[PDB]
C-alpha cells in the first residue's frame, strides 16, 4: 500500500535516530573533556516473575477476542485465574514470595 | 585326554562370551553426563541416517 | 463442547481439583498425614470415577482429546502406579528433615500427565502429557538434593530429559511443516499411492523417536536409566519405572496405531533394531550387578525391548494391542512389587550422608515375607511360568512369530536366558546369609504382597485379564 | 520481508555461534539475548506478531533475565575453567562438532526435499490465536498452567537455602 | 515470498548449535544455556510451520514450547544454584559417582 509503508518508513527512521541520538550522545561525551555472594531469594522473585510471566501471555491473548469466545472461553479462563490464584496463595502462605522472614 | 569334558567346556562357551560382552558393554556407564548426551546425539544420528537409507 | 464430554474428562478434572485441594491444604498447614491422605484420596476417586466414563462410553473430546477403553486402561495403570507410588513414599518421607508436602502435590501433577498421555490423540497433547510427566519428575528424582546421589540424578535427568524434549519438538516441527495437522489420524494422510515414506516425515518421527526412547530407556538412549534409578529416591524410582514408561509407551502405540506413517518399513526396520539392541544390551549390562536399582534399570530397558517387539507388530498382527495391555499390566505389578520392596527397606529416609544401599543378601533370615515377594517379582521380570510375566512374555512371543519377527524372537530367547542368570542370582541371594513398626509401612508390605498375589494367580490363571484387556478397544 | 527475515536469520546464527564458544558467561547471554531478539524479527517477518512480541517479552525478558540474575549471583568468572579454556582446543571440540554436522547435513537432505509453496506473510493476529487458544485448545491451556504451576513448585523446591 | 525451507534449515542450524554446546561445555551453566538454544529452534520450526500453512496451531505450539522453557529453565537454574551451594564449582564431570 502507500499508508503502510509510509509508516513502515517512519517506525524505521524513529529506531534509527533514537539509536543514533544515544550512540551519538555518549560519542560526544567520550570525545569533548580533558582528561586528569548474594541470596536465593532473587532467583526466587525472579522465577516468580518467569512463570507468572508466561501464565499472563495466556491471559493477553484470552483478552483481545472475549466477544468471539463466548461464555466458555470465560469459564476456561476462570479455572485458568483459579489455579493463578491458588498457586498465588500457595506462594505468599509459605514464605516465598516475603523477603524477610 | 576327554577327563575334562570338552564338550561341556564348548557348550560353557557363550557363558564366557555374555560375561565378556556384558563386561565390555558396561565401560559405557561411566556416569559422565556429558557422555550421556553425546551418546543421545550419536544414536539420534544413527536413527535419522538408517531412516534416511531405506 | 457438551456435557458429555464433561463426563468423559473426570480422571483429569478430579486429579486436577486434587492438586488445587492439596496445595491450598499446604498453604493453611503443612499436615505430611492430611496432604498424603488427601493425595491418596483423589486418586482413588478418580481411579472409582474410571467406571463413570465407561459408562460415558468413548467419544473425542477436543480435537486435542479421545477416550475409549484403551484410554481407561492406560489411566487404571496410571493411577494405580501413582496410589502405589504415594503409599511408598510416606514411609519414606517420613525421615525427611525438609518440606514433605511438595512430593505429592508433584506426584498428583505427574499422574495428571500420565492421564492426558493416556487419553491424548494429537501432538500437541502428546508434548504436553510427556512434559507434564517430566517436570514433576524433575523435582522429585532430586526430591532430596542435599543428598549427592539424588542430586547427581536430579541433574543428569533434568538436563538429558530437557534435551530429548528438544529433540521431540523439533520432530513434532517438522512432521507438522510435513503434514498441516497435529492430528495423529492426519500424519500421513496428505500423502498416498506408495510415496508414505516422505524424508521429512521419517526425519520428524526419528527425532520423536530419539525423544520417545529416551524416555521409554531404549538403546542407545538408555544409558541414563541406571544412574537416575540409582539416585533417585525408591518410591520415585517406582514410580518413573512404571508410571513413565506405561504412559509413554501407550501413547507410542497409539501414534503408531492411528499414524498412517505408523505402516512405514523404515520406522519398522529402526524400531526392530532399537528392539534388539534393547534385550540383548539390557540383559547383558546386568550380569554382574550387585546394586539393584542399576539391576532393575537394565531389566527395564529389557523390558521395553520386549514391549517395543509387541509394538512391531501392530499393523501386520491383530492381538498386538492385546499384548501390549497384557504386558503392561504384568510389568506394572511386577515393577511395582519389585521396587516397592527396595523402597521400604530404604524406608525411613535416613538423610543425605548416611548410605541407601539395599543390601538383599540374607533377607529372609529377619524380613521373610518381603524376601519372598521379591523372589516371586524376580521370577515374573525373568518371564517363568506361574507368573503373569510369563503370559506377557507369552503374548510378545505370539505377536513376534505371527508377524514372522524371528530375529527378534530369538532376541526375546537369549536375553531370556541372560535374565534368568542375573534374576536367579537375586532371587538365590535373598536366602543366603548375611554378615517401619507403624501402619503405613504395613500398607506398602500389604501393597507389595497383593502385587505378588496378583500376579502368581494371574500366572497360573490369567483369563481374567485377558478378558479386561480384550473388553479395552480404540476409536479405530 | 524476505529482507528483515534473511537478516535476522543471520544474525541470530552469529549470536549463537557466539553463546557457545564464549569463555565469559553475562557475554554470552549478552549475545543469547541478542539471537532472541533476531529470532522476534525473524516471527515479526514472518506474520506471527504474537510469537515475535512473546519472543521479546517471555524470551528476553523474563528467562534471559533469570539466567542473568543467576550468573550475578553466583559471581562466575572462570574458576580454574576460564584458566583451562578445554572447550577451546580442537581435540576436545572436533568430535561434537562434525556429530551435529553429520546431524545438520541430514536434516537439512531431509528438509529439502518437500513442498514449498512459500510463505504468504500474511499476519496472523493475536486475536485468532486467542480465538484458537479458547476453542479447539483449551485443554492444553488448563494443562499449560498447571505444568507452570509444576515448574514453580519444584524451582522453589530446590532453590531455597535453609 | 519466504520459503519454508529455509526457516526449517535456520531452525536446525540452531538446534545443532545448541546440542554442540550443550555436549562440549563442562560448566552446568554453559550446558543450560544450550538446552535454552535447542528448545528455541524447536519453537521456531513450530513458528515457521504454522505461518506456512496459516494456522494459529504453530504459534499455540511456540507458547506451550516457550512455557517449557521457562519451566526447565527455573528446574535448571535451582538444580544449578543446589550445585554450587554444595560442591562449591559448577564442573559437571566432577558429579560422575554413579558408575557401571
Ligand atoms: C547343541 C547346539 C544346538 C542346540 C542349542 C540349544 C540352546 C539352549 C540350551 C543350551 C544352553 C547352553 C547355555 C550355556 C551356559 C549356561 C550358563 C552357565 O554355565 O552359567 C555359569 C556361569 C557362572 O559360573 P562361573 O563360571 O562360576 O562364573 C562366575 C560368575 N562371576 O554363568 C556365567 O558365567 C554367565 C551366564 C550368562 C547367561 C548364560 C548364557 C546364555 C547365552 C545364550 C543362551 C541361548 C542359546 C544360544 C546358543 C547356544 C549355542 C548353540
Ligand atoms: C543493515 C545491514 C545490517 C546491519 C547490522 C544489523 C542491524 C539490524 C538488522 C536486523 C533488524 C532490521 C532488519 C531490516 C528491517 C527493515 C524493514 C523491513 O524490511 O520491513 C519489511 C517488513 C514490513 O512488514 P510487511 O507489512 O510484511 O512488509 C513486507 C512488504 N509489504 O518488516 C517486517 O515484516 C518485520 C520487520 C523486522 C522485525 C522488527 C525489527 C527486529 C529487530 C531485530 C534486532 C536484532 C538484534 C540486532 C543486534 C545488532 C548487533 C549485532
Ligand atoms: C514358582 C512360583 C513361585 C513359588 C514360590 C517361590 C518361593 C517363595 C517363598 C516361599 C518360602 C521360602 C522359604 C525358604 C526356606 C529356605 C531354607 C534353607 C535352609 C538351608
Ligand atoms: C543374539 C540373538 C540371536 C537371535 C537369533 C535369531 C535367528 C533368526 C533367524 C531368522 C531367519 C529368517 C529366514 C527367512
Amino acid at each position: 500500500s502507500t499508508e503502510v509503508i509510509a509508516h513502515h518508513w517512519a517506525f524505521a527512521i524513529f529506531l534509527i535516530v533514537a539509536i543514533g541520538l544515544c550512540c551519538l550522545m555518549l560519542v560526544g561525551g567520550w570525545f569533548l573533556g580533558g582528561r586528569a555472594r548474594l541470596s536465593a531469594k532473587f532467583y526466587l522473585v525472579a522465577m516468580f516473575f518467569v512463570i507468572f510471566d508466561v501464565e499472563a501471555l495466556y491471559l493477553f491473548a484470552w483478552s483481545t477476542s472475549i466477544r468471539e469466545s463466548g461464555w466458555v472461553g470465560f469459564v476456561e479462563a476462570a479455572i485458568f485465574i483459579f489455579v493463578l490464584l491458588a498457586g498465588l496463595v500457595y506462594l505468599v502462605r509459605i514464605g516465598a514470595l516475603d523477603w524477610t522472614p | 585326554l576327554l577327563k575334562r569334558d570338552p564338550l561341556n567346556s564348548m557348550m560353557n562357551i557363550p557363558a564366557v562370551l555374555s560375561r565378556f560382552a556384558g563386561k565390555g558393554l558396561l565401560l559405557s556407564e561411566n556416569g559422565y553426563l556429558r557422555w550421556y548426551v553425546a551418546s543421545m546425539s550419536i544414536g539420534a544420528v544413527v536413527v535419522l541416517a538408517l531412516l534416511m537409507v531405506l | 463442547i457438551t456435557p458429555q464430554n464433561l463426563i468423559a474428562l473426570l480422571p483429569l478434572l478430579i486429579v486436577g481439583l486434587t492438586v488445587v485441594v492439596v496445595m491450598l491444604s499446604i498453604a493453611w498447614r503443612r499436615n505430611h498425614f492430611l496432604n498424603a491422605t488427601l493425595s491418596v484420596i483423589g486418586l482413588n476417586a478418580a481411579l472409582v470415577s474410571l467406571w463413570f466414563v465407561g459408562q460415558a462410553g468413548a467419544m473425542d473430546v477436543t480435537p486435542l482429546m479421545r477416550v475409549d477403553g484403551f484410554a481407561m486402561l492406560y489411566t487404571g495403570l496410571v493411577l494405580l502406579a501413582s496410589l502405589a507410588t504415594c503409599t511408598f513414599a510416606y514411609p519414606w518421607l517420613e525421615g525427611y528433615n525438609d518440606n514433605k508436602d511438595e512430593f505429592y502435590l508433584l506426584v498428583l501433577i505427574a499422574a495428571l500427565g500420565g492421564i492426558l498421555l493416556a487419553n491424548a490423540n494429537h501432538l500437541a497433547s502428546l508434548f504436553l502429557g510427556i512434559e507434564l510427566i517430566s517436570l514433576p519428575l524433575f523435582g522429585l528424582v532430586g526430591y532430596a538434593f542435599r543428598q549427592k546421589r539424588s542430586l547427581e540424578a536430579s541433574i543428569k535427568y533434568t538436563i538429558l530429559s530437557a534435551a530429548a524434549s528438544s529433540f521431540l519438538l523439533f520432530g513434532m516441527a517438522l512432521v507438522y511443516a510435513q503434514s498441516g495437522d497435529l492430528s495423529f489420524v492426519a500424519l500421513g494422510k496428505n500423502l498416498g499411492d506408495g510415496m508414505l515414506n516422505e524424508p521429512l516425515l521419517l526425519a520428524g518421527f526419528g527425532l520423536m523417536i530419539v525423544g520417545l526412547g529416551f524416555k521409554l530407556s531404549l538403546v542407545p538412549f538408555h544409558l541414563w536409566t541406571p544412574d537416575v534409578y540409582q539416585g533417585a529416591p525408591a518410591p520415585v524410582s517406582t514410580f518413573l519405572a512404571t508410571a513413565s514408561k506405561i504412559a509413554i509407551f501407550g501413547v507410542v502405540m497409539r501414534l503408531f496405531l492411528y499414524a498412517p506413517v505408523g505402516d512405514s518399513e523404515a520406522i519398522r526396520v529402526v524400531l526392530a533394531i532399537i528392539a534388539f539392541a534393547s534385550i540383548i544390551f539390557g540383559n547383558l549390562m546386568a550380569l554382574s550387578q550387585t546394586n539393584i536399582k542399576r539391576l532393575l534399570g537394565y531389566s527395564s530397558i529389557s523390558h521395553l525391548g520386549y514391549l517395543l517387539v509387541a509394538l512391531i507388530a501392530l499393523q501386520t498382527g491383530e492381538m498386538s494391542m492385546e499384548a501390549v495391555g497384557v504386558y503392561l499390566a504384568g510389568y506394572l505389578f511386577s515393577s511395582l512389587g519389585a521396587f516397592g520392596v527396595v523402597s521400604l527397606m530404604s524406608s525411613p529416609y535416613r538423610g543425605p550422608d548416611a548410605d541407601s544401599l539395599f543390601s538383599y543378601r540374607g533377607l529372609f533370615w529377619h524380613r521373610p515375607i518381603l524376601a519372598a515377594v521379591m523372589t516371586v517379582m524376580m521370577l515374573s521380570l525373568a518371564g517363568i511360568p506361574m507368573t503373569l510375566g510369563f503370559i506377557g512374555k507369552f503374548y510378545v512371543l505370539a505377536v513376534g512369530v505371527q508377524a514372522h519377527l524371528w530375529w527378534l524372537v530369538g532376541a526375546v530367547v537369549v536375553g531370556s536366558a541372560i535374565g534368568l542368570y542375573y534374576y536367579l542370582r537375586v532371587a538365590v541371594s535373598l536366602y543366603l546369609h548375611a554378615p517401619p513398626s507403624n501402619w503405613q509401612y504395613s500398607a506398602g508390605g500389604i501393597v507389595v504382597l497383593i502385587s505378588a498375589l496378583l500376579v502368581l494367580v494371574l500366572g497360573v490363571w490369567p483369563q481374567p485379564l485377558i478378558s479386561i484387556v480384550r473388553l479395552a478397544m480404540p476409536l479405530m | 520481508m524476505e529482507f528483515a527475515f534473511y537478516i535476522c536469520g543471520l544474525i541470530a546464527i552469529l549470536a549463537t555461534l557466539r553463546v557457545i564458544t564464549h569463555t565469559n558467561p553475562v557475554h554470552a547471554l549478552l549475545y543469547l539475548i541478542i539471537s532472541l531478539l533476531a529470532i522476534s524479527g525473524v516471527f515479526f517477518s514472518l506474520g506471527a506478531y504474537f510469537a515475535g512480541a512473546l519472543e521479546i517479552i517471555v524470551y528476553a525478558g523474563a528467562i534471559m533475565v533469570l539466567f542473568v540474575f543467576v550468573v550475578m549471583m553466583l559471581n562466575l568468572g572462570g574458576s580454574e575453567i576460564e584458566q583451562e579454556r578445554q572447550w577451546l582446543k580442537p581435540q576436545v571440540w572436533i568430535g561434537p562438532a562434525i556429530l551435529s554436522a553429520i546431524m545438520l547435513v541430514v536434516i537439512v537432505y531431509a528438509i529439502l526435499g518437500v513442498n514449498d509453496q512459500g510463505i504468504d506473510g500474511t499476519p496472523i493476529s493475536a486475536k485468532a490465536v486467542g480465538i484458537t487458544l479458547f476453542g479447539p485448545y483449551v485443554l492444553a491451556v488448563e494443562l499449560a498452567s498447571m505444568l507452570l504451576l509444576a515448574g514453580l513448585v519444584v524451582a522453589f523446591h530446590v532453590g531455597r537455602e535453609e | 515470498m519466504i520459503p519454508l525451507q529455509h526457516g526449517l534449515i535456520l531452525a536446525a542450524i540452531l538446534f545443532v548449535l545448541g546440542l554442540t554446546g550443550l555436549v562440549i561445555r563442562r560448566n552446568l551453566l554453559f550446558m543450560l544455556i544450550g538446552l535454552e538454544i535447542m528448545i528455541n529452534a524447536s519453537a521456531l520450526a513450530f513458528v515457521v510451520a504454522g505461518s506456512y500453512w496459516g494456522q494459529t496451531d504453530g504459534q499455540v505450539m511456540y507458547i506451550l514450547a516457550i512455557s517449557l522453557a521457562a519451566a526447565e529453565a527455573s528446574i535448571g537454574l535451582a538444580l544449578l544454584l543446589q550445585l554450587h551451594r554444595r560442591r562449591q564449582n559448577l564442573n559437571i564431570d566432577s558429579v560422575s559417582e554413579m558408575r557401571g
